Protein backbone atom coordinates (compact mmCIF):
# COMPACT_ATOMS: atom_id res chain seq x y z
CA UNK A 1 0.00 0.00 0.00
CA UNK A 2 0.97 3.63 0.55
CA UNK A 3 4.19 4.71 2.27
CA UNK A 4 3.84 6.98 5.31
CA UNK A 5 5.32 7.91 8.70
CA UNK A 6 4.58 4.49 10.13
CA UNK A 7 6.10 2.08 7.60
CA UNK A 8 9.19 4.25 7.22
CA UNK A 9 11.84 1.67 8.12
CA UNK A 10 10.91 -0.70 5.29
CA UNK A 11 13.04 1.60 3.08
CA UNK A 12 16.17 0.27 4.79
CA UNK A 13 15.47 -3.45 4.80
CA UNK A 14 17.10 -5.69 2.18
CA UNK A 15 14.24 -5.81 -0.36
CA UNK A 16 15.44 -3.82 -3.32
CA UNK A 17 13.27 -0.76 -3.91
CA UNK A 18 13.41 2.50 -5.85
CA UNK A 19 11.90 5.91 -5.37
CA UNK A 20 10.83 7.54 -8.66
CA UNK A 21 10.34 11.32 -8.68
CA UNK A 22 9.00 12.90 -11.93
CA UNK A 23 8.83 16.56 -10.74
CA UNK A 24 11.83 17.68 -12.86
CA UNK A 25 11.04 15.73 -16.03
CA UNK A 26 9.17 18.50 -17.86
CA UNK A 27 10.59 21.95 -17.10
CA UNK A 28 9.75 25.24 -18.74
CA UNK A 29 10.45 28.95 -18.69
CA UNK A 30 7.33 31.03 -19.27
CA UNK A 31 7.91 34.17 -21.34
CA UNK A 32 6.12 36.77 -23.47
CA UNK A 33 5.91 36.71 -27.25
CA UNK A 34 6.42 39.72 -29.54
CA UNK A 35 2.62 39.97 -29.86
CA UNK A 36 2.36 40.07 -26.07
CA UNK A 37 1.09 36.51 -25.66
CA UNK A 38 2.61 34.02 -23.29
CA UNK A 39 4.66 31.03 -24.46
CA UNK A 40 6.65 28.28 -22.75
CA UNK A 41 10.17 27.25 -23.73
CA UNK A 42 11.17 23.82 -22.47
CA UNK A 43 14.49 23.10 -20.78
CA UNK A 44 16.28 19.83 -20.14
CA UNK A 45 14.81 17.73 -17.35
CA UNK A 46 15.53 14.51 -15.46
CA UNK A 47 13.93 11.50 -13.88
CA UNK A 48 15.15 11.06 -10.24
CA UNK A 49 15.23 7.32 -9.46
CA UNK A 50 16.88 6.49 -6.15
CA UNK A 51 17.72 3.34 -4.18
CA UNK A 52 17.29 4.68 -0.61
CA UNK A 53 19.23 1.76 0.91
CA UNK A 54 22.36 2.04 -1.25
CA UNK A 55 22.14 5.61 -2.40
CA UNK A 56 22.49 4.65 -6.07
CA UNK A 57 20.83 7.35 -8.13
CA UNK A 58 19.84 6.60 -11.76
CA UNK A 59 19.58 10.09 -13.28
CA UNK A 60 17.84 9.87 -16.65
CA UNK A 61 18.32 13.10 -18.45
CA UNK A 62 15.34 14.28 -20.51
CA UNK A 63 16.52 16.33 -23.47
CA UNK A 64 14.09 18.96 -24.81
CA UNK A 65 14.11 17.27 -28.22
CA UNK A 66 11.74 14.65 -26.79
CA UNK A 67 8.96 17.28 -26.60
CA UNK A 68 9.33 18.40 -30.25
CA UNK A 69 5.95 18.24 -31.97
CA UNK A 70 4.11 16.58 -29.07
CA UNK A 71 0.91 17.83 -27.44
CA UNK A 72 -0.24 17.68 -23.76
CA UNK A 73 3.32 17.58 -22.52
CA UNK A 74 2.53 17.42 -18.81
CA UNK A 75 0.57 14.20 -19.43
CA UNK A 76 3.21 12.87 -21.80
CA UNK A 77 5.93 13.55 -19.21
CA UNK A 78 4.32 11.00 -16.88
CA UNK A 79 4.26 8.28 -19.57
CA UNK A 80 7.79 9.15 -20.67
CA UNK A 81 8.94 8.75 -17.06
CA UNK A 82 7.22 5.33 -16.85
CA UNK A 83 8.70 4.25 -20.20
CA UNK A 84 12.23 5.23 -19.03
CA UNK A 85 11.81 3.55 -15.59
CA UNK A 86 10.59 0.43 -17.26
CA UNK A 87 13.52 0.36 -19.69
CA UNK A 88 15.85 0.80 -16.67
CA UNK A 89 14.38 -2.21 -14.86
CA UNK A 90 14.61 -4.27 -18.03
CA UNK A 91 18.27 -3.33 -18.41
CA UNK A 92 19.10 -4.58 -14.95
CA UNK A 93 20.00 -8.19 -14.11
CA UNK A 94 17.10 -10.03 -12.51
CA UNK A 95 18.69 -10.11 -9.06
CA UNK A 96 19.17 -6.33 -9.30
CA UNK A 97 15.57 -5.51 -10.28
CA UNK A 98 13.48 -3.84 -7.59
CA UNK A 99 10.70 -5.59 -5.77
CA UNK A 100 8.86 -2.29 -5.24
CA UNK A 101 8.88 1.10 -6.97
CA UNK A 102 7.50 3.96 -4.89
CA UNK A 103 6.36 7.03 -6.87
CA UNK A 104 6.44 10.39 -5.19
CA UNK A 105 3.25 11.59 -6.96
CA UNK A 106 0.04 9.57 -7.41
CA UNK A 107 -0.41 10.52 -11.09
CA UNK A 108 2.54 8.24 -11.84
CA UNK A 109 0.85 5.13 -10.61
CA UNK A 110 -1.25 4.32 -13.70
CA UNK A 111 1.43 5.21 -16.24
CA UNK A 112 4.03 3.11 -14.44
CA UNK A 113 1.61 0.21 -13.73
CA UNK A 114 0.80 0.00 -17.51
CA UNK A 115 4.43 0.14 -18.56
CA UNK A 116 5.28 -2.59 -16.00
CA UNK A 117 2.58 -5.12 -16.87
CA UNK A 118 5.42 -7.49 -17.81
CA UNK A 119 6.64 -7.38 -14.17
CA UNK A 120 3.55 -8.47 -12.17
CA UNK A 121 5.77 -9.23 -9.16
CA UNK A 122 7.01 -5.63 -8.87
CA UNK A 123 4.71 -3.66 -6.57
CA UNK A 124 4.00 -0.04 -7.62
CA UNK A 125 3.25 2.06 -4.57
CA UNK A 126 2.36 5.66 -3.69
CA UNK A 127 3.43 7.58 -0.64
CA UNK A 128 1.89 10.10 1.73
CA UNK A 129 5.30 11.59 2.54
CA UNK A 130 6.07 15.10 1.24
CA UNK A 131 9.55 14.12 0.10
CA UNK A 132 11.78 16.97 -1.16
CA UNK A 133 13.23 15.23 -4.23
CA UNK A 134 12.18 18.14 -6.47
CA UNK A 135 15.11 20.03 -4.95
CA UNK A 136 17.62 17.67 -6.58
CA UNK A 137 18.23 20.25 -9.32
CA UNK A 138 19.60 22.46 -6.52
CA UNK A 139 22.61 20.10 -6.31
CA UNK A 140 25.12 21.80 -8.54
CA UNK A 141 26.68 18.75 -10.12
CA UNK A 142 23.27 17.20 -10.92
CA UNK A 143 21.98 20.46 -12.37
CA UNK A 144 25.16 20.81 -14.43
CA UNK A 145 24.97 17.47 -16.13
CA UNK A 146 21.29 18.03 -16.95
CA UNK A 147 21.80 21.49 -18.50
CA UNK A 148 24.89 20.46 -20.47
CA UNK A 149 23.27 17.37 -22.03
CA UNK A 150 22.89 17.45 -25.78
CA UNK A 151 21.10 14.12 -26.15
CA UNK A 152 19.18 11.63 -24.02
CA UNK A 153 21.63 10.23 -21.44
CA UNK A 154 21.69 8.25 -18.21
CA UNK A 155 24.19 9.22 -15.48
CA UNK A 156 24.87 7.17 -12.33
CA UNK A 157 25.57 8.81 -8.95
CA UNK A 158 25.72 7.86 -5.33
CA UNK A 159 23.72 10.59 -3.65
CA UNK A 160 25.19 9.64 -0.25
CA UNK A 161 28.90 10.13 -1.33
CA UNK A 162 30.82 7.86 1.16
CA UNK A 163 28.51 8.41 4.11
CA UNK A 164 27.55 4.75 4.39
CA UNK A 165 31.13 3.97 5.42
CA UNK A 166 30.29 5.66 8.70
CA UNK A 167 26.49 5.89 9.10
CA UNK A 168 23.45 3.70 8.48
CA UNK A 169 21.16 4.13 5.48
CA UNK A 170 18.40 5.28 7.82
CA UNK A 171 20.71 8.08 8.98
CA UNK A 172 21.95 8.78 5.45
CA UNK A 173 18.44 9.11 4.04
CA UNK A 174 17.50 11.38 6.98
CA UNK A 175 20.50 13.59 6.25
CA UNK A 176 19.68 13.61 2.54
CA UNK A 177 16.07 14.64 3.09
CA UNK A 178 17.08 17.32 5.57
CA UNK A 179 19.52 18.81 3.06
CA UNK A 180 16.95 18.74 0.26
CA UNK A 181 14.13 20.13 2.38
CA UNK A 182 16.45 22.98 3.30
CA UNK A 183 17.39 23.60 -0.32
CA UNK A 184 13.72 23.51 -1.23
CA UNK A 185 12.64 26.04 1.43
CA UNK A 186 15.42 28.60 1.01
CA UNK A 187 17.97 27.60 -1.62
CA UNK A 188 20.30 30.56 -1.07
CA UNK A 189 20.60 30.11 2.69
CA UNK A 190 20.93 26.35 2.37
CA UNK A 191 23.78 26.73 -0.12
CA UNK A 192 25.46 29.40 2.01
CA UNK A 193 25.41 26.96 4.95
CA UNK A 194 27.06 24.19 2.95
CA UNK A 195 29.94 26.16 1.41
CA UNK A 196 30.57 28.94 3.95
CA UNK A 197 33.91 27.49 5.07
CA UNK A 198 36.22 27.36 2.02
CA UNK A 199 38.44 24.77 3.72
CA UNK A 200 35.72 22.11 3.34
CA UNK A 201 35.66 20.93 -0.24
CA UNK A 202 33.68 18.58 -2.48
CA UNK A 203 35.71 15.70 -3.86
CA UNK A 204 35.62 15.40 -7.63
CA UNK A 205 33.71 12.08 -7.27
CA UNK A 206 31.20 13.47 -4.71
CA UNK A 207 28.14 15.74 -4.63
CA UNK A 208 28.51 17.17 -1.13
CA UNK A 209 31.35 18.57 0.97
CA UNK A 210 33.76 16.35 2.90
CA UNK A 211 32.43 17.16 6.35
CA UNK A 212 33.69 15.43 9.44
CA UNK A 213 31.20 13.77 11.79
CA UNK A 214 31.33 16.82 14.05
CA UNK A 215 30.92 19.20 11.11
CA UNK A 216 27.85 17.28 9.89
CA UNK A 217 26.13 17.73 13.26
CA UNK A 218 26.63 21.47 13.02
CA UNK A 219 25.52 21.53 9.39
CA UNK A 220 22.45 19.47 10.23
CA UNK A 221 21.57 21.80 13.10
CA UNK A 222 21.91 24.83 10.81
CA UNK A 223 19.61 23.20 8.22
CA UNK A 224 17.00 22.50 10.92
CA UNK A 225 17.18 26.08 12.17
CA UNK A 226 16.82 27.29 8.57
CA UNK A 227 13.77 25.11 8.07
CA UNK A 228 12.00 26.07 11.33
CA UNK A 229 12.54 29.77 10.61
CA UNK A 230 11.38 29.78 6.98
CA UNK A 231 8.27 28.19 8.46
CA UNK A 232 7.95 31.16 10.82
CA UNK A 233 8.89 33.74 8.18
CA UNK A 234 6.13 32.13 6.10
CA UNK A 235 3.42 31.78 8.77
CA UNK A 236 4.67 34.64 11.01
CA UNK A 237 5.19 32.76 14.28
CA UNK B 1 -48.46 -16.30 -26.84
CA UNK B 2 -46.98 -18.79 -24.34
CA UNK B 3 -47.54 -20.01 -20.80
CA UNK B 4 -45.36 -20.85 -17.71
CA UNK B 5 -47.68 -23.00 -15.52
CA UNK B 6 -46.87 -23.56 -11.77
CA UNK B 7 -47.64 -26.91 -9.94
CA UNK B 8 -48.71 -24.74 -6.83
CA UNK B 9 -47.53 -21.76 -4.64
CA UNK B 10 -46.82 -23.23 -1.22
CA UNK B 11 -44.83 -20.29 0.14
CA UNK B 12 -45.57 -16.57 0.10
CA UNK B 13 -43.42 -14.96 -2.60
CA UNK B 14 -43.16 -11.94 -4.87
CA UNK B 15 -43.04 -13.22 -8.44
CA UNK B 16 -41.51 -11.05 -11.15
CA UNK B 17 -41.86 -11.60 -14.86
CA UNK B 18 -39.70 -9.29 -16.88
CA UNK B 19 -40.27 -5.81 -15.54
CA UNK B 20 -43.60 -6.80 -13.82
CA UNK B 21 -44.23 -8.38 -10.42
CA UNK B 22 -47.09 -9.41 -8.16
CA UNK B 23 -47.47 -10.83 -4.64
CA UNK B 24 -48.70 -14.41 -4.12
CA UNK B 25 -49.82 -15.53 -0.68
CA UNK B 26 -48.92 -18.77 1.08
CA UNK B 27 -50.92 -21.59 -0.58
CA UNK B 28 -52.89 -19.12 -2.72
CA UNK B 29 -54.58 -20.79 -5.74
CA UNK B 30 -52.05 -19.62 -8.31
CA UNK B 31 -51.17 -21.73 -11.38
CA UNK B 32 -48.87 -19.49 -13.41
CA UNK B 33 -48.42 -16.82 -16.09
CA UNK B 34 -50.12 -16.76 -19.47
CA UNK B 35 -50.03 -14.60 -22.55
CA UNK B 36 -46.22 -14.30 -22.48
CA UNK B 37 -44.94 -12.72 -25.76
CA UNK B 38 -43.14 -15.08 -28.06
CA UNK B 39 -39.97 -13.74 -29.68
CA UNK B 40 -38.10 -12.37 -26.70
CA UNK B 41 -36.14 -13.94 -23.90
CA UNK B 42 -37.89 -13.64 -20.55
CA UNK B 43 -36.95 -13.92 -16.91
CA UNK B 44 -39.11 -15.16 -14.07
CA UNK B 45 -37.76 -14.31 -10.63
CA UNK B 46 -38.65 -14.74 -6.98
CA UNK B 47 -38.30 -12.99 -3.64
CA UNK B 48 -39.64 -14.98 -0.68
CA UNK B 49 -41.78 -13.16 1.81
CA UNK B 50 -39.74 -14.50 4.71
CA UNK B 51 -36.24 -14.05 3.30
CA UNK B 52 -35.64 -10.99 1.15
CA UNK B 53 -32.10 -12.36 0.95
CA UNK B 54 -31.44 -14.10 -2.36
CA UNK B 55 -33.53 -12.81 -5.19
CA UNK B 56 -33.33 -15.60 -7.78
CA UNK B 57 -34.81 -16.52 -11.17
CA UNK B 58 -34.66 -18.21 -14.53
CA UNK B 59 -33.87 -16.85 -18.04
CA UNK B 60 -35.86 -18.75 -20.71
CA UNK B 61 -37.22 -18.59 -24.25
CA UNK B 62 -40.61 -20.26 -24.86
CA UNK B 63 -39.56 -21.31 -28.34
CA UNK B 64 -36.99 -23.67 -26.78
CA UNK B 65 -39.46 -25.85 -24.88
CA UNK B 66 -42.38 -26.14 -22.50
CA UNK B 67 -41.32 -24.79 -19.05
CA UNK B 68 -43.07 -24.93 -15.61
CA UNK B 69 -42.38 -24.01 -11.92
CA UNK B 70 -43.02 -26.17 -8.75
CA UNK B 71 -41.69 -25.29 -5.30
CA UNK B 72 -39.04 -27.77 -4.02
CA UNK B 73 -39.45 -28.04 -0.21
CA UNK B 74 -36.08 -29.69 0.29
CA UNK B 75 -34.06 -27.02 -1.49
CA UNK B 76 -36.61 -24.38 -0.56
CA UNK B 77 -37.08 -22.63 -3.84
CA UNK B 78 -39.32 -22.37 -6.89
CA UNK B 79 -37.54 -24.41 -9.59
CA UNK B 80 -37.90 -24.19 -13.35
CA UNK B 81 -38.45 -27.53 -15.09
CA UNK B 82 -39.19 -28.76 -18.63
CA UNK B 83 -42.10 -31.15 -19.51
CA UNK B 84 -40.94 -33.09 -22.60
CA UNK B 85 -44.49 -34.59 -22.99
CA UNK B 86 -46.05 -31.83 -25.07
CA UNK B 87 -49.52 -33.51 -24.88
CA UNK B 88 -49.46 -33.52 -21.01
CA UNK B 89 -48.42 -29.82 -21.07
CA UNK B 90 -51.20 -28.59 -23.39
CA UNK B 91 -53.77 -30.57 -21.38
CA UNK B 92 -52.47 -29.24 -18.00
CA UNK B 93 -52.27 -25.60 -19.24
CA UNK B 94 -55.74 -25.74 -20.87
CA UNK B 95 -57.39 -26.89 -17.58
CA UNK B 96 -55.78 -24.01 -15.59
CA UNK B 97 -56.68 -21.38 -18.26
CA UNK B 98 -60.21 -22.87 -17.97
CA UNK B 99 -60.21 -22.44 -14.17
CA UNK B 100 -58.66 -18.96 -14.71
CA UNK B 101 -55.87 -19.64 -12.22
CA UNK B 102 -53.24 -17.72 -14.25
CA UNK B 103 -52.19 -14.07 -14.19
CA UNK B 104 -51.84 -12.51 -17.65
CA UNK B 105 -48.51 -11.04 -18.76
CA UNK B 106 -49.75 -7.45 -18.67
CA UNK B 107 -48.17 -5.86 -21.70
CA UNK B 108 -49.37 -2.43 -22.81
CA UNK B 109 -49.65 -2.45 -26.59
CA UNK B 110 -47.78 0.87 -26.89
CA UNK B 111 -45.03 -0.41 -24.62
CA UNK B 112 -41.77 -1.47 -26.21
CA UNK B 113 -39.85 -1.42 -22.91
CA UNK B 114 -39.04 -5.12 -22.77
CA UNK B 115 -37.98 -5.34 -26.42
CA UNK B 116 -35.70 -2.35 -25.95
CA UNK B 117 -34.02 -3.88 -22.89
CA UNK B 118 -33.53 -7.27 -24.53
CA UNK B 119 -32.98 -6.28 -28.18
CA UNK B 120 -29.65 -8.10 -28.49
CA UNK B 121 -30.07 -10.72 -25.80
CA UNK B 122 -30.18 -14.29 -27.10
CA UNK B 123 -30.66 -17.48 -25.07
CA UNK B 124 -27.73 -19.20 -26.74
CA UNK B 125 -25.35 -16.55 -25.44
CA UNK B 126 -26.97 -16.52 -21.97
CA UNK B 127 -26.31 -20.27 -21.72
CA UNK B 128 -22.61 -19.68 -22.44
CA UNK B 129 -22.39 -17.15 -19.59
CA UNK B 130 -24.47 -19.32 -17.24
CA UNK B 131 -23.02 -22.79 -17.78
CA UNK B 132 -25.50 -25.57 -16.98
CA UNK B 133 -25.91 -27.45 -20.23
CA UNK B 134 -28.52 -30.04 -19.25
CA UNK B 135 -31.21 -27.31 -19.01
CA UNK B 136 -32.45 -24.98 -21.72
CA UNK B 137 -33.20 -22.16 -19.19
CA UNK B 138 -30.66 -20.44 -16.90
CA UNK B 139 -30.70 -19.88 -13.16
CA UNK B 140 -29.20 -16.65 -11.76
CA UNK B 141 -29.25 -15.22 -8.23
CA UNK B 142 -28.03 -12.27 -6.13
CA UNK B 143 -24.96 -14.01 -4.79
CA UNK B 144 -23.41 -15.56 -7.93
CA UNK B 145 -19.93 -14.27 -8.59
CA UNK B 146 -18.28 -13.66 -11.95
CA UNK B 147 -15.29 -15.38 -13.55
CA UNK B 148 -13.30 -12.16 -13.05
CA UNK B 149 -14.39 -11.99 -9.40
CA UNK B 150 -13.12 -15.53 -8.68
CA UNK B 151 -9.73 -14.42 -10.02
CA UNK B 152 -9.49 -11.77 -7.27
CA UNK B 153 -14.89 -19.70 -5.66
CA UNK B 154 -17.17 -22.37 -7.18
CA UNK B 155 -16.69 -22.41 -10.99
CA UNK B 156 -19.93 -24.31 -11.70
CA UNK B 157 -22.08 -21.53 -10.22
CA UNK B 158 -20.36 -18.53 -11.82
CA UNK B 159 -21.25 -15.87 -14.41
CA UNK B 160 -18.70 -16.36 -17.21
CA UNK B 161 -18.89 -12.81 -18.50
CA UNK B 162 -16.20 -11.70 -20.93
CA UNK B 163 -13.22 -10.50 -18.89
CA UNK B 164 -12.41 -6.84 -19.48
CA UNK B 165 -9.39 -5.32 -17.79
CA UNK B 166 -7.98 -1.95 -18.85
CA UNK B 167 -4.55 -2.63 -17.18
CA UNK B 168 -3.86 -5.97 -18.88
CA UNK B 169 -1.55 -7.10 -21.66
CA UNK B 170 -4.67 -7.92 -23.67
CA UNK B 171 -5.71 -4.29 -23.58
CA UNK B 172 -2.28 -2.67 -24.03
CA UNK B 173 -0.05 -3.27 -27.03
CA UNK B 174 3.72 -3.18 -26.29
CA UNK B 175 5.05 0.15 -27.47
CA UNK B 176 1.57 1.77 -27.43
CA UNK B 177 1.21 1.88 -23.63
CA UNK B 178 0.08 5.48 -23.32
CA UNK B 179 -1.78 5.46 -26.59
CA UNK B 180 -3.80 2.35 -25.86
CA UNK B 181 -4.58 3.23 -22.25
CA UNK B 182 -5.93 6.69 -23.03
CA UNK B 183 -7.78 5.63 -26.23
CA UNK B 184 -9.16 2.12 -25.91
CA UNK B 185 -10.25 1.84 -29.58
CA UNK B 186 -7.71 -0.96 -30.24
CA UNK B 187 -9.04 -3.00 -27.32
CA UNK B 188 -12.66 -2.30 -28.23
CA UNK B 189 -12.49 -2.77 -32.00
CA UNK B 190 -9.76 -5.30 -32.67
CA UNK B 191 -9.47 -7.30 -29.44
CA UNK B 192 -13.06 -7.44 -28.29
CA UNK B 193 -15.39 -6.79 -31.23
CA UNK B 194 -13.31 -8.38 -34.00
CA UNK B 195 -11.53 -10.86 -31.75
CA UNK B 196 -13.90 -12.05 -29.04
CA UNK B 197 -17.52 -10.88 -29.67
CA UNK B 198 -17.36 -11.01 -33.52
CA UNK B 199 -19.99 -8.24 -33.86
CA UNK B 200 -21.55 -5.40 -31.89
CA UNK B 201 -24.82 -7.31 -31.39
CA UNK B 202 -23.09 -9.98 -29.21
CA UNK B 203 -21.33 -7.18 -27.32
CA UNK B 204 -24.56 -5.30 -26.77
CA UNK B 205 -26.31 -8.51 -25.80
CA UNK B 206 -23.87 -9.23 -22.97
CA UNK B 207 -24.10 -5.59 -21.87
CA UNK B 208 -27.91 -5.81 -21.68
CA UNK B 209 -27.84 -9.22 -19.91
CA UNK B 210 -25.37 -7.83 -17.33
CA UNK B 211 -27.62 -4.84 -16.61
CA UNK B 212 -30.68 -6.93 -16.24
CA UNK B 213 -28.97 -9.28 -13.76
CA UNK B 214 -27.73 -6.23 -11.80
CA UNK B 215 -31.26 -4.74 -11.74
CA UNK B 216 -33.37 -7.82 -11.05
CA UNK B 217 -31.01 -9.75 -8.75
CA UNK B 218 -28.80 -6.96 -7.38
CA UNK B 219 -25.89 -9.03 -8.70
CA UNK B 220 -22.82 -6.92 -7.93
CA UNK B 221 -20.51 -8.56 -10.46
CA UNK B 222 -23.05 -8.04 -13.21
CA UNK B 223 -23.20 -4.31 -12.44
CA UNK B 224 -19.40 -4.21 -12.62
CA UNK B 225 -19.64 -5.94 -16.05
CA UNK B 226 -22.26 -3.50 -17.37
CA UNK B 227 -20.20 -0.48 -16.30
CA UNK B 228 -17.02 -1.95 -17.71
CA UNK B 229 -18.61 -2.45 -21.11
CA UNK B 230 -20.02 1.06 -21.21
CA UNK B 231 -16.70 2.50 -20.20
CA UNK B 232 -14.76 0.68 -22.91
CA UNK B 233 -16.93 2.24 -25.59
CA UNK B 234 -16.94 5.76 -24.11
CA UNK B 235 -13.14 5.63 -23.62
CA UNK B 236 -12.59 4.70 -27.29
CA UNK B 237 -12.05 7.60 -29.65
CA UNK B 238 -12.93 5.50 -32.70
CA UNK B 239 -16.30 3.82 -32.45
CA UNK B 240 -18.58 2.92 -35.40
CA UNK B 241 -21.35 5.49 -35.77
CA UNK B 242 -24.08 2.85 -35.65
CA UNK B 243 -22.85 1.53 -32.33
CA UNK B 244 -22.89 4.95 -30.60
CA UNK B 245 -26.46 5.62 -31.72
CA UNK B 246 -27.55 2.17 -30.58
CA UNK B 247 -25.74 2.46 -27.25
CA UNK B 248 -27.48 5.75 -26.55
CA UNK B 249 -30.84 4.03 -27.05
CA UNK B 250 -29.84 0.97 -25.02
CA UNK B 251 -28.72 2.97 -22.01
CA UNK B 252 -31.64 5.31 -22.31
CA UNK B 253 -34.12 2.49 -21.75
CA UNK B 254 -31.99 1.05 -18.96
CA UNK B 255 -31.87 4.31 -17.03
CA UNK B 256 -35.58 4.82 -17.70
CA UNK B 257 -36.43 1.39 -16.22
CA UNK B 258 -34.13 1.45 -13.21
CA UNK B 259 -36.05 1.76 -9.91
CA UNK B 260 -35.52 5.28 -8.63
CA UNK B 261 -34.74 3.99 -5.13
CA UNK B 262 -31.99 1.67 -6.41
CA UNK B 263 -29.85 4.22 -8.25
CA UNK B 264 -27.46 4.74 -5.33
CA UNK B 265 -26.09 1.17 -5.49
CA UNK B 266 -26.52 0.32 -9.18
CA UNK B 267 -24.99 3.44 -10.75
CA UNK B 268 -21.27 4.15 -10.62
CA UNK B 269 -20.71 7.88 -10.21
CA UNK B 270 -17.23 7.79 -11.71
CA UNK B 271 -18.04 5.81 -14.82
CA UNK B 272 -21.11 7.90 -15.70
CA UNK B 273 -19.55 11.31 -15.03
CA UNK B 274 -16.56 10.16 -17.12
CA UNK B 275 -18.69 8.78 -19.98
CA UNK B 276 -21.09 11.72 -20.08
CA UNK B 277 -18.64 14.57 -19.46
CA UNK B 278 -15.00 13.57 -20.03
CA UNK B 279 -14.85 10.69 -22.46
CA UNK B 280 -14.36 10.81 -26.19
CA UNK B 281 -18.12 10.15 -26.42
CA UNK B 282 -19.29 12.92 -24.01
CA UNK B 283 -21.31 14.49 -26.86
CA UNK B 284 -22.55 11.24 -28.43
CA UNK B 285 -25.22 10.05 -25.95
CA UNK B 286 -27.80 12.75 -26.12
CA UNK B 287 -30.79 10.71 -25.05
CA UNK B 288 -28.87 9.03 -22.25
CA UNK B 289 -27.41 12.34 -21.01
CA UNK B 290 -30.87 14.01 -21.02
CA UNK B 291 -32.63 11.32 -19.04
CA UNK B 292 -29.70 10.98 -16.53
CA UNK B 293 -29.62 14.75 -15.91
CA UNK B 294 -33.42 14.96 -15.40
CA UNK B 295 -33.79 11.80 -13.31
CA UNK B 296 -30.52 11.49 -11.35
CA UNK B 297 -28.87 14.96 -11.26
CA UNK B 298 -27.72 14.07 -7.74
CA UNK B 299 -25.23 11.52 -9.04
CA UNK B 300 -23.55 13.98 -11.43
C1 LIG C 1 -47.35 -28.00 -14.24
C2 LIG C 1 -46.81 -29.30 -14.69
C3 LIG C 1 -46.68 -30.39 -13.74
C4 LIG C 1 -46.13 -31.54 -14.19
O1 LIG C 1 -45.95 -32.55 -13.30
C5 LIG C 1 -44.60 -32.94 -13.10
C6 LIG C 1 -44.62 -34.20 -12.18
O2 LIG C 1 -43.39 -34.60 -11.66
C7 LIG C 1 -45.16 -35.38 -12.99
N1 LIG C 1 -44.05 -35.76 -13.94
C8 LIG C 1 -45.73 -31.64 -15.54
C9 LIG C 1 -45.87 -30.60 -16.40
C10 LIG C 1 -46.40 -29.49 -15.94
CL1 LIG C 1 -46.62 -28.31 -16.97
Amino acid sequence: GAMNSSNYAELFNNDIKLFVDDTNVYRVTVHKTFEGNVATKAINGCIFTLNPKTGHLFLKIIHTSVWAGQKRLSQLAKWKTAEEVSALVRSLPKEEQPKQIIVTRKAMLDPLEVHMLDFPNIAIRPTELRLPFSAAMSIDKLSDVVMKATEPQMVLFNIYDDWLDRISSYTAFSRLTLLLRALKTNEESAKMILLSDPTITIKSYHLWPSFTDEQWITIESQMRDLILTEYGRKYNV
Amino acid sequence: MNTVPFTSAPIEVTIGIDQYSFNVKENQPFHGIKDIPIGHVHVIHFQHADNSSMRYGYWFDCRMGNFYIQYDPKDGLYKMMEERDGAKFENIVHNFKERQMMVSYPKIDEDDTWYNLTEFVQMDKIRKIVRKDENQFSYVDSSMTTVQENELSDPAHSLNYTVINFKSREAIRPGHEMEDFLDKSYYLNTVMLQGIFKNSSNYFGELQFAFLNAMFFGNYGSSLQWHAMIELICSSATVPKHMLDKLDEILYYQIKTLPEQYSDILLNERVWNICLYSSFQKNSLHNTEKIMENKYPELL
